[PDB]
């Protein structure tokens, strides 16, 4: 079973976007009024589960074809890939990351989305990777397109991918959004507003990167992530 | 001062959470291995309990898109952290909440006692995050038992929360489900009752 | 029968691509090596073909619609609407303007493309439309993709669409691209650096229009197109 | 000095200018109305003729993706603008080479005299721009009949060129296609031989 | 034998020289006037030979001992020393390189040499260095001068070195010019200016390294190269 | 976008490459081991042939100072990697055209048969970089046998040069030098009869 | 991206607003012709009704101060925008709560059903408009009426309202008040039942 033997950088509640950011309207009746309670760390959130024996299917990380209905998705194919560090600049080995997204057009393969843009019967959009040993995941996909959704009159979400990592405990666990490079959308979208800071929204951005494309097949994207800091403990209980 | 690199910020899961996480509950084809709410298998040692709840907005209106993950001890208080599908019981797991079950359940068994880094016992509890639409970052908070009410009472966790009325929202309240013993915790996220949240 | 009353402003052949565009492969075996022979404007010149009486189909600036075999095509839905204006800040009315693109994964519907992103069955990437009095013209259509081309051995190029406008004379006719405001491809295309000048590149670039979208529905860009200026004769032959 | 709003820069048509400009000649569904390489009607005023030709890049090999606009005037040394499918004559017309068809060909009438400016007579002649991958910007020419050497000899725009070698460039050979009179305009792009090209 | 289990970062062929370069006379008649042809990386261009066992001699990389007739050459002593990395930074371990320079004097032991600084008894002019795991390789050579060509009527190469570096591959390969920090004659070559971006020229200019010298016995200067970045192949034929 | 660290440029070779490229070609003392031009012992398996060409530049002359590196695979289609001069056969070596030599020459046997990155069959080639003053960055090429023109037609690279007339450039004509099976494959920098140069 | 020129910034009425808008209610002399409250004169066609409501600011007190200004169809469902105190209906007034009239009132008739724009049928109802000191920028709602109750379950704006519990605040209640057909709207801007409001 798990040890207590690590601790985690604090995090950085004014860097992160906060609770109540009333242009994202749904944040307003789903934010807390109390302050967030402090408490020490302790094994309960310094361990989390560890992936390493899920049994993936070949194709999970694949979106070209793990959704596989006699043929291809229509888009931009594209390699999204980068590695997970820790604030120490240490890579994060054997993590899960998991990412869903839209379809070409915008549409999410879900019953609530009525959106009018179709589904694309050979896209499902899902995908799983467990790092390697260095921290470096990858994903193949198409580029998903923009969707309106109901905040103000005319509000346009950027494309994007969400992304989940789990990191070393339940303590790095993060849920997060990569956006591309040069949208035009990303600082008009109230949700990516709900960040104060100006270079905090810079590290969602994945930028293009042509080094890792195959040539006369797809582009790639490189999007890094980094999770809390992860140091080992000293002088404790003295 | 010295600035390391800063974390990557958190966005909200949003409201298709369940495609990437929930796969069976947004009622899409799933994949041979799927993180699920089945923290112990029949056969695990333990008292077998079923947890559920309902998770509330500030308007006390139902929250039907969220999505939570768990981590507790097992029996013996220990943390079973190499996940497998094939194990008795699994520290970590997944639920949700959807438009046709308002509802979420788990099934698990009692967490035995693991004590904090100074070495005191924490009262059992199993340790909740919560996503969703809406939520920007999310929500961390620790589910406990009315039934363990003197452990709860030298819990030094518990006992960092100033006003002891705050401290009832963090007690799930026992009951039974066709026999099988049940707790319900239901989450406030906003206003009269707002269940604690904590930050570590 | 047209008469000879107009006189166009010379084009600037340092602001348009130069014929030699040596990155841009397929030019060098296609440029002249004579220099071009500068001859005075007659009416062979100053005239050209009015299109106002073309029977143009009720979609045929739709691209949502024209192709048809079922359905709506998959990809980012949006509409590319603008102005032609001549050099004196003049619209150019009742004037043909003919576009046509790939779908949305860069595929063109065309025997000799080869690339493996696959046909969409709705969609068929092209369509014409006549401006108004005013200038105006709109069209409907999905987002192209960028497709890797043969040139360099990892070129791609930019997200764009192809226009074709004829204006009030043969003199005044072009064929141009339009590309997509901020896409990252832009600043490495050989066919965008065949244009010596910055400031020449940004006139091709459409713009994000959030005033012209429909809401729950579709977006928009503007893109105005620059006709040489017309002039009346004045004090010709004395 | 004065500047103006400067003209939308040019860009290459590409090879695929036929799926735009030329759906038929792509084997793709065509429109009720395309602008096309009949000028002419049967039942039209003047010498009916045939035009065709070949365009050859620098390394005197095919340039097979070419497309190709024509202007010019009727029989009677007019312009007709209004461009209608139904006339028996259009001033204007489009064709182009394809990888199946590595030769344009055009059907239309020889055209009537027009003046310049300065009220002087031009030799009959078809204006022609040519477009293609390759091409940034296009091409200027025009194309002047064999056997109109009077009028060829006296054209104030053929006698701008100064070289008498590169007029013959923009001289159509005459010949008979199925006894149906033919001209034949071959355009070189670059090299030996090079078609004279015009600015305006 | 060799396998097919890399790619490599395609070349800027901006950032290097172009072959037409008219004020360097010679490369007029020597730089092809057709484009060249893209062609996608097979086995025959991700491998190359590997010299680890090529018999090297004691002095091979000492040019103050190679050559020797009974004495030490005349001129600056130096050591040339630095690391070859790709473009990932990841060091290129047992990697043949060779180099070959003039004498104090300017003078190159070779037939057609005929300027009249002297030929040096003691100094052939010729090097060779497998680099160790970590990529570093050093030579030990004497400072080569200067000299006039026939390019313009007053034409000086700055004084250089030559070098040719394997790499993993014949991809890889690369034959380069070394030049040392400040010589004024550099801005002036018209051989050096065959590189138009300015950024380009430093990386062939290697800097006084005085952390390297021997004291009361030779200078030093650092020399780091650049080779095409490595990588595994991905996402390939599906 | 991604920029790395960028590659060292490349510079001229200039005149006197041979002397420390090509040590005996500049008639200089040689050390112990050379990479010369037999790539193949006389007891190595497969054809031996014997390759020969000379290089000219945009005038017609004869370049006399190149020096050329060639990379084939063994007659089994394999790439031999570890240069050893007591190899049997070696995949590499380099050769020159010098003051003396007009012409280059390589010992070695026909390479068999490697596949595409697409699992496609190439044709028989070996891979040439050609190395001169005036030469700024050098050039590849491939060489390809006439006595191989089935396989030439569905090579996928010769197929990726899109005129027919430039294939020919790249294939070398079969001859018999002292009765060994010999082929000239001469090399046109520039102009007229340009070999077809490669990038990757 | 296209940005177009910035519309006026709104400021609020501020608590003199009666003075320009509302001259009669706030004791001042009077036009000839003043827009007011009574859209329909006695002989118009379709039901006559008397519309009464009071606004309440957040800690339950009543606003005194404020101004609203309505508009809406007639009784065939058209929206008349000619503005003439001389027809017998007019689809715009104004009204306004007074510290004397803590309530205000409007004389007018039941609206007929109009479409949306993809052409679904809404329910019947008035838009209002309300403004005050202390609102920067004035609140749009909707008055319906709880007689409609077949009609407001398939309307789709209030089906736009997400929550069930919300739809409510926008019904006016049926009364009578003297003999006539009366429907009370209360509004609170703040709080607990707070009215929904509109963005378009
Ligand atoms: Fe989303
Ligand atoms: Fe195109
Ligand atoms: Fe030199
Ligand atoms: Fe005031």
């Amino acid at each position: 079973p798990a040890q207590d033997n690590s601790r985690f950088v604090i995090r950085d509640r004014n860097w992160h976007p906060k609770a109540l950011t009333p242009d994202y309207k749904t944040s307003i009746a789903r934010s807390p009024r109390q302050a967030l309670v402090s408490i020490p760390q302790s094994i309960s959130e310094t361990t989390g589960p560890n992936f390493s024996h899920l049994g993936f299917g070949a194709h999970d990380h694949d979106l070209l074809l793990n959704f596989n209905n006699g043929g291809l998705p229509i888009g931009e194919r594209i390699i999204v890939a980068g590695r997970v560090v820790d604030q120490y600049g240490k890579p994060v080995p054997n993590t899960l990351v998991e990412m869903w997204q839209a379809n070409a057009g915008g549409r999410c393969r879900h019953k609530n989305d009525r959106y009018l843009a179709p589904l694309d019967p050979n896209f499902g959009g899902v995908g799983r990777c467990l790092t390697d040993s260095d921290g470096y995941y990858s994903f193949r996909t198409i580029k998903p397109g923009p969707y309106p959704w109901r905040n103000g009159p005319n509000d346009w979400r950027p494309a994007h991918i969400h992304f989940g990592i789990s990191g070393p405990s339940i303590a790095t666990k993060l849920i997060t959004q990569l956006y591309f490079e040069g949208d035009p959308l990303i600082p008009m979208c109230p949700i990516v507003k709900s960040i104060a800071n100006p270079e905090a929204v810079q590290q969602l951005i994945a930028k293009l990167d042509m080094n890792n494309a195959n040539p006369m097949d797809c582009l790639a994207y490189r999007f890094d992530i980094v999770l809390r800091g992860q140091r080992k403990t000293h002088f404790e209980n003295c | 001062p010295i600035e390391l690199l800063p974390e990557t910020p958190s966005q909200t899961a949003g409201p298709y959470v369940h495609i990437g996480l929930a796969l069976e509950a947004a009622g899409n084809p799933t994949r041979d291995q799927e993180i699920w709410n089945r923290l112990a298998k029949p056969d695990a040692p333990g008292e077998h309990i079923l947890l559920l709840g309902q998770v509330y907005d500030g308007n006390g209106h139902l929250v039907r898109d969220s999505f939570l993950e768990v981590w507790q001890a097992d029996a013996n208080g220990e943390y079973q952290d190499a996940y497998n599908l094939e194990n008795a019981f699994n520290s970590f797991g997944r639920t949700a909440t959807t438009f046709d079950a308002g509802e979420w359940t788990l099934h698990t068994v009692k967490p035995g006692v693991v004590n904090n880094a100074a070495g005191v016992p924490m009262a059992p509890h199993i340790n909740i995050s919560l996503f969703a639409r809406g939520i920007n970052i999310h929500l961390h908070t620790r589910l406990y038992f009315d039934d363990e009410a003197q452990a709860n009472a030298k819990c030094p966790v518990l006992n960092l929360i100033e006003q002891p009325q705050r401290r009832e929202t963090l007690i799930a309240k026992r009951c039974e489900v066709d026999g099988k013993t049940a707790y319900r915790f239901d989450i406030r996220i906003q206003g009269e009752g707002e269940t604690v949240f904590f930050d570590f």
